[PDB]
């Protein structure tokens, strides 16, 4: 909407000063360079407009390739939630879980997944006593 | 209706434990959005069509001249330049004297008419072509510029002629780096150097256009210097054909939107997704 308001803006300047006075022998040419500039901003528009049709299927595909990471993390989370329901000290929010998952970063999807387990264990193993560490290892495994 | 019945099936459990106001709240929002988006559509279509009209009117009757017209500008009556001297047509300087009628005396001696400083169309191009020839004859005289002007193709020459009209040949000659590379015919390194100069910092609009003309050896930046490039905006009517898409699926789009506003508020991410899938099929 920015670029289409910029086009409409020069499209407005064109209409405005094309009718202005009549002859336009000189100045409208001095505007035409502004509409020649309009042609370049119109190429900027088609550039973004063309890479939209490229964006959607690449995006729509990337949600499918990453599906698995989600579906593992809902069950890994669900496990941690169930630890929390047994004893007050073992609670967890989706906040901590997402905050942990961010650390995974800072066969690719496989790696990002394997890291997920290893980083969730590595962190939250510490909030649990030996018994639950062992429950947690065996479950997650 | 199918969506309502499907919504209640695939979401709500139980035998008639609830009412159908989603249907209505959903019919009304649809009336809202179809109207809104349809009006805004027609407003746009009217605008490009009256715009297209002024363009069909813009074609009436029926080169270095258009170049020099563009950055410098064409005047059919006497005026003053950036330094305030007396000039007419394209950059044609009658007198540097502060005298008001010293210019009228020179112009009348030049064009051969008694005019007060108001000139006809053709005489503007005559004085221009004259000023150009003179500038070209001078370049060939100058021993720093001559080999270059000989080297260059007509288009790039026209660019050199342009630099001369702004800065004066003495000014163009101090460019020795840029000019050397211009005759060596490596246009990118030439353009990169031309970019660096007081000439650029002062007027980096004109200087930018001249430079990409040196580069491309093409008139595009600036034989398309004919107002006929405005005729090319005519082919940007393609919007008219794009509408035929936007509007054909307008109704469908508003349905999704109406239903999304109404039914989906209380639903999980996964719920909206699958419901939307049902809706699209």
């Amino acid at each position: 909407t920015e670029y289409k308001l910029k086009l409409k803006n020069l499209e407005k300047r064109l209409l405005e000063e094309l009718n202005n006075s009549q002859g336009n022998m000189l100045e409208n040419d001095e505007l035409m360079v502004t509409l020649n500039n309009l042609k370049k901003e119109a190429m900027n528009i088609e550039k973004k407009l063309s890479e939209s049709e490229e964006f959607f299927p690449q995006f729509d595909n990337l949600v499918e390739e990453y599906s698995i990471i989600g579906k593992h993390s809902v069950k890994i989370f669900s496990m941690l939630e169930k630890f929390g329901q047994f004893h007050w000290f073992y609670g967890i929010s989706i906040g901590q879980f997402l905050s942990c998952f961010k650390r995974v970063f800072i066969t690719r999807v496989d790696e990002i997944l394997w890291l997920l387990y290893q980083e969730v264990y590595c962190q939250f193993s510490t909030a649990l006593d030996k018994k639950f560490k062992m429950i947690m290892a065996m479950t997650m495994f | 209706i199918h969506f309502d019945r499907n919504f209640y099936q695939k979401m709500k459990v139980g035998v008639n434990p609830r009412s159908p106001g989603y249907f209505i709240d959903g019919l009304r929002a649809l009336v809202k959005l179809v109207t809104a988006k349809y009006q805004d559509l027609q407003e746009n279509q009217r605008f490009v069509n009256v715009g297209l009209e002024k363009l069909n009117e813009s074609v009436l009757k029926v080169n270095i001249f258009e170049m020099l017209r563009i950055d410098e500008g064409l005047r059919l009556k006497i005026y003053k330049d950036t330094e305030g001297y007396y000039t007419i047509g394209i950059g044609h300087l009658l007198t540097k004297s502060p005298s008001l009628n010293a210019a009228k005396s020179e112009l009348d001696k030049a064009i051969g008419r008694n005019t007060n400083g108001v000139i006809t169309k053709d005489e503007a191009e005559k004085l221009f072509n004259q000023d150009v020839d003179a500038a070209v004859r001078g370049i060939l005289r100058n021993a720093k510029l001559k080999p270059v002007y000989d080297s260059l193709d007509a288009v790039r020459r026209a660019a050199l002629i342009n630099m001369v009209f702004q800065m004066g040949e003495t000014g163009v000659a101090g460019f020795t780096n840029s000019l050397r590379m211009l005759q060596q015919k490596r246009w990118d390194e030439a353009a990169v150097n031309l970019a660096k100069s007081r000439w650029y910092n002062q007027t980096p609009n004109r200087a930018k256009r001249v430079i990409t003309t040196f580069r491309t050896g093409t008139w595009d930046a600036y034989i398309s210097l004919v107002k006929s490039l405005t005729f090319e905006k005519e082919r940007w009517l393609n919007t008219t054909k794009q509408f035929s898409k936007t509007s054909q699926e307008l109704i469908g789009n508003c349905i999704i939107s109406s239903i999304y506003e109404t039914y989906f508020g209380h639903l999980n991410e996964r719920e909206r997704a699958d419901m939307l899938v049902i809706l699209k099929r």
